[PDB]
RNA sequence: CUUGAGUCUCGUAGAGGGGGGUAGAAUUCCAGGUGUAGCGGUGAAAUGCGUAGAGAUCUGGAGGAAUACCGGUGGCGAAGGCGGCCCCCUGGACGAAGACUGACGCUCAGGUGCGAAAGCGUGGGGAGCAAACAGGAUUAGAUACCCUGGUAGUCCACGCCGUAAACGAUGUCGACUUGGAGGUUGUGCCCUUGAGGCGUGGCUUCCGGAGCUAACGCGUUAAGUCGACCGCCUGGGGAGUAC
């Protein structure tokens, strides 16, 4: 993650290399592994990633 | 014998011995009819990511035929030999010819 | 496996007929062929407990196609046998 | 992509931080992501590419 | 005192709590906020509007050293990870090179379990 | 005799296996600079760590374990199970033309081999996690859930134990019976003249038709209709216990 873009302001644009990592990347861990439960959630949620 | 795609990566610092090094390799393949089906030198070339110090290295290819035996004297060669980091030797991967 | 090069001249040798990948005199040699090499290589490791399970396929199949011969033409069983030693 | 001395049209596949981008977003026919994914990877290694901006 | 004019600030966000700590260029400490020791603490502190206060407290307890040009370098998912920027840009320091260090192994580690509330 | 099954040729994909090296990110620890009154944790707290200078921030070093993104209803394997990269040794699968073999096949009590995790023996290893255990907290109590620590173990080599909701809770082989969309992997072909248009195979998801079913549901990868062989069931508790 990078950032410079000149021209006077502070909008935000934080959001840029935000929606690729942020606490999400971070939530993901932290916390003991899944070791099982990512083969059944990770491969459940496919049940709705159909409809 | 077999083809391969060795490449290492010599200190700049020591720049100097890198084209007499190629010669040892060269020879390495002579005597066992081996061959060579390419030589990108790329010399000197920024590194990515540094490697104990220096961010630049010296690029040879190869792509050699001699059998396994000897290639793998590189391999032993290459370590003790603190003129180069990095290398890496692949396997056959179909010969080829100059490019690249 | 046993290299292309290989094959192709133990056939020469045992193969029924000039050339000929099919009979047994020439299924077996190329089975104890590949049978006495892996000998060495599992010499070593000795813990493939799968590279070694295809080592048992194709050993049980050497006593399995050698009944062949006996169960039909015997004449040869001995005969075959006699060129690899196997059975002892 | 067959390499990975292909630097140049290479980077183009993985991302500013490093990562290589999936197929939802590229759809680079997952036939030949294989053969992506390990190039880069092996190449990183040869200092051709970054592991990672930071280093 | 020294006069760096250029100078960094890492942002330590911990869901807990949080720290910015205006380092020099070469990584070297110039003042520490702490949203812990703002004067409030325990439910009240950690969120953003209030972890920020220590941020922006930096000022009053750092600039005497002079500086206007800067980056800034953050780390941590903390309920401030943002929040404490905006005070950075309205206590007059100017800003440069915005980059987010915060750590992710390639799965080499192992986090603990627990959390059974 | 050749369609079953098998060998030869050429290729095809893959975390299949065993061994040997190697890479970058991160934690922990140790060391040094900067800098100072807090850090850490929680619902709050407290124990714990801080002025003997932590935390944070930066620089150097040691070590162990794991391989982010890729990555997926993705792939490979008999099952268990198997992920960075490279090399060596090595098993299976699959498609293409033919060539060769000529029923050499299916199944299988007993027998033999493989076996997640925990555990056991010997010697190594030890960063992170954590049975036990010790504090702190919660509670009427709390030998727990929560926090602070933390030993075995988790790692390696060799040997042992052989269990699991070892699960599709569905033995293996073979033959057949509407179809629809997607995945993945070979191969033939079409201005290839496009991404693509049409075929034909291997494996694979979701749906569903007749039928099957007590129903739920299964439905060409069947729980449909047939055959060969094997394993097993015969009310619940006592008990997968006793001898
Ligand atoms: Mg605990
Ligand atoms: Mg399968
Ligand atoms: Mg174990
Ligand atoms: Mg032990
Ligand atoms: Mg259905």
């Amino acid at each position: 993650i990078k950032v410079r873009e000149n021209e006077p302001f502070d909008v935000a644009l934080r959001r840029f290399k935000r929606s690729c990592e942020k606490a999400g990347v971070l939530a993901e861990v932290r916390r003991r592994e899944f070791y099982e439960k990512p083969t059944t959630e990770r491969k459940r949620a496919k049940a709705s990633a159909v409809k | 014998m077999r083809h391969y795609e060795i490449v290492f990566m010599v200190h700049p610092d020591q720049s100097e011995q890198v084209p007499g090094m190629i010669e040892r390799y060269t020879a390495a393949i002579t005597g066992a009819e081996g061959k060579i089906h390419r030589l990108e030198d790329w010399g000197r070339r920024q590194l990515a990511y540094p490697i104990n110090k220096l961010h630049k290295a010296h690029y040879v290819l190869m792509n050699v035929e001699a059998p396994q035996e000897v290639i793998d004297e590189l391999e032993t060669t290459f370590r003790f030999n603190d003129a180069v980091i990095r290398s890496m030797v692949m396997r056959t991967k179909h010969a080829v010819t100059e490019a690249s | 496996s046993l290299s292309t090069e290989a094959t192709a001249k133990i056939v020469s040798e045992f193969g029924r007929d000039a050339n000929d990948t099919g009979s047994t005199e020439v299924q077996v040699a190329l089975l104890t062929a590949q049978i006495n090499h892996l000998q060495g290589h599992f010499a070593e490791h000795k813990k493939d407990h799968h590279s070694r399970r295809g080592l048992l396929r194709m050993v049980s199949q050497r006593r399995k196609l050698l009944d062949y011969l006996k169960r039909k033409d015997v004449a040869r069983y001995t005969r075959l046998i006699e060129r690899l030693g196997l059975r002892r | 992509e067959i390499d990975y001395k292909d630097i140049a049209t290479l980077k183009n596949y993985i991302t500013e931080s490093g990562k290589i981008v999936p197929s939802r977003i590229t759809g680079t026919r997952a036939k030949y992501q294989r053969q992506l994914a390990r190039a880069i990877k092996r190449a990183r290694y040869l200092s051709l590419l970054p592991y990672t901006d930071r280093h | 005192r020294k006069q760096v004019s250029d100078g960094v600030a890492h942002i330590h966000a911990s869901f807990n709590n949080t720290i910015v700590t205006i380092t020099d260029r070469q990584g070297n400490a110039l003042g520490w906020a702490t949203a812990g020791g703002s004067g409030f603490r325990g439910s009240r502190k950690s969120t953003p509007f209030a972890a920020q206060v220590a941020a922006e407290r930096c000022a009053d307890a750092v600039k005497e050293y002079g500086i206007k040009n800067l980056e800034v370098m953050v780390k941590g998912p903390g309920p401030g990870r943002e929040s404490t920027i905006r005070a950075l840009n309205a206590a007059g320091f100017r800003i440069t090179n915005i980059t987010d260090v915060t750590p992710i192994p390639h799965n080499g580690c192992r986090p603990p379990k627990k959390r059974r509330v």
